[PDB]
């Protein structure tokens, strides 16, 4: 178990620990949304399917619990802010 | 016994009864320490140099001598209360002052981390005005940690 | 087996049930007439602090009882006080 | 942020806590949005910039429990010929009352109390009383509800058991609860 990222989305953040279809499955199991309705907007590009997270680009050694990586999943529309300013 | 420990008979450099009982003047008596702790004594005591009970037994320097009795005082100390990261008279920790490699690994089995401890260090190491902007109780707690 | 955590700012967070029982206060708020049959509403905690509070749980649970030398938690100097006055409340 | 010590008034907070602390000693409904918010008020009182206010809170909650204990004594000491069921129906509620309130006073038990109390060593061997909420509500049931009543409770039992010996069908649960209370 070598990856720890957050499926951030508008006003929401889910925390989870080998391809993108299973990630859509888990996002369904949490938010109750159709698998085809929700897809990725990972880092200004639309990730492919069938390929494991290793081939997408995220490496384990740079993705640790101290600094998880953001994964944009704002595809709720149809089938396709900063947290706060410290004082 | 309790009648005497109900008053502080500290002598010399503010050494308590436990401090004398745990160092070579009696260097390590397992039953004596157990009886003294059961009768009731401050497990955290401060001397002229601020050293605690663990700060003294960690520099025993004879690991082979009583390698089965040096594993009694430590467990007796960690149980019934003990603080494992106090700094005294200068920036130093019980693990930092460990002269022997045996003691350095013997300790590691019994501590536990909490967010309060990891937050306390950064306040003092990166010095900021930590006075009058926090609850009164935590002011002392951020002092020795 | 999932529990919600709403902050005063508005951002909502979600983490596993077993990963959020390390704090006694969060356990007390879920026991009583507050069985919530879950979403726990905090009224005085910002969002940035709550982010790292959530992050701390995985770090604690994963690297426990492990021979591998453990790394160090990165804490920014600017926010350091607020984690202290929040861990006092949450008893973490 | 609203977590730094502030200035608070006793009356406004205490005339608001009473309504929700009176509905937990007898089981009723409290909304899931107030049980979570009053956890941030018992904390504000314990940290006030002018002076701490915990001791007054302790003194007041003792008096609150005293009247509730005493009124049930009035209602029971006048129940006729059916004391046993009347002592069970209220014992069952009041037992669950205490542990559902102990959670609300966790901060007081952890920080203020247990720091100025007596040690177990002080208890033993003599030599050497502040007591924890939720275990304080169990020492006002002994002194004002059973000790002033430990004649009829024993007498009605020691004849029902005899009647059962001679042939009788008493409800097992009612009797068992009363003996288990002690």
């Amino acid at each position: 178990m070598d990856v720890f990222l957050m499926i951030r989305r508008h006003k929401t953040t889910i925390f989870t620990d080998s391809t993108v279809f299973e990630l859509k499955r888990i996002v369904e199991g949490i938010l109750k949304r159709p698998p085809d309705e929700q897809r990725l907007y990972k880092d200004d590009q639309l990730l492919d399917d069938g390929k494991t997270l290793g081939e997408c680009g995220f490496t384990s050694q740079t993705a640790r619990p101290q600094a998880p990586a953001t994964v944009g999943l704002a595809f709720r529309a149809d089938d396709t802010e900063p947290f706060s300013s410290p004082p | 016994i309790y009648n005497l420990i109900h008053l502080d008979p500290r002598t010399r450099e503010g050494f308590t009864l436990l401090h004398l009982a745990v160092n070579s003047n009696s260097f390590p008596n397992a039953l004596v320490t157990k009886l003294l702790l059961d009768c009731g004594a401050e497990v955290n005591a401060v001397d002229n140099e601020g050293n605690s009970a663990l700060h003294i037994i960690v520099q025993y320097n004879r690991p082979i001598s009583d390698f089965l009795t040096l594993h009694s005082i430590i467990i007796s100390l960690v149980e019934a209360g003990a603080h494992t990261d106090m700094t005294n008279k200068q920036n130093k920790t019980p693990l930092d002052k460990s002269t022997t490699g045996v003691s350095e690994i013997l300790l590691k089995t019994q501590m536990k981390m909490s967010l309060k401890c990891l937050a306390a260090r950064a306040v003092r190491a990166n010095d900021i005005n930590y006075q009058d902007q926090i609850p009164r109780t935590l002011e002392e707690f951020v002092g020795f940690h | 087996m999932y529990v919600k955590l709403i902050s005063s700012d508005g951002h909502e967070f979600i983490v596993k049930r077993e990963h959020a029982l390390t704090s006694g206060t969060i356990k007390a708020m879920l026991s009583g007439p507050g069985q919530f049959a879950n979403e726990v509403n905090f009224r005085e905690i910002p969002s940035h602090v709550l982010s790292k509070v959530c992050m701390y749980f995985t770090y604690k649970v994963r690297y426990t009882n492990s021979s591998t030398e453990i790394p160090e938690f990165p804490i920014a100097p600017e926010i350091a006080l607020e984690l202290l006055m929040a861990a006092n409340f949450l008893d973490c | 942020m609203s977590l730094k010590p502030r200035v608070v008034d006793f009356d406004e907070t205490w005339n608001k806590l009473l309504t929700t602390i009176k509905a937990v000693v007898m089981l009723e409904y409290v909304e899931r949005a107030t049980w979570n918010d009053r956890f941030s008020d018992i904390y504000a009182l314990c940290v006030a910039y002018p002076e701490p206010l915990g001791e007054r809170l302790y003194t007041e909650t003792k008096i609150f429990l005293e009247n509730h204990v005493r009124h049930l004594h009035k209602r029971v000491l006048e129940s006729e010929e059916q004391v046993l069921v009347m002592y069970h129906r209220y014992w069952e509620e009041y037992s669950k009352g205490a542990d559902y309130m102990d959670c609300l006073y966790r901060y007081l038990n952890t920080q203020f109390i247990k720091k100025n109390k007596l040690t177990e060593a002080d208890l033993q061997y003599g030599y050497g009383p502040l007591m924890e909420i939720g275990e304080l509500a169990l020492d006002m049931w002994r002194k004002l509800m059973v000790e002033p009543l430990q004649a009829i409770l024993i007498r009605m039992l020691l004849r029902e058991i005899k009647n059962d010996r001679g042939g009788e069908d008493p409800n097992q649960k009612v009797i068992h609860g009363v003996i288990n209370s002690f």
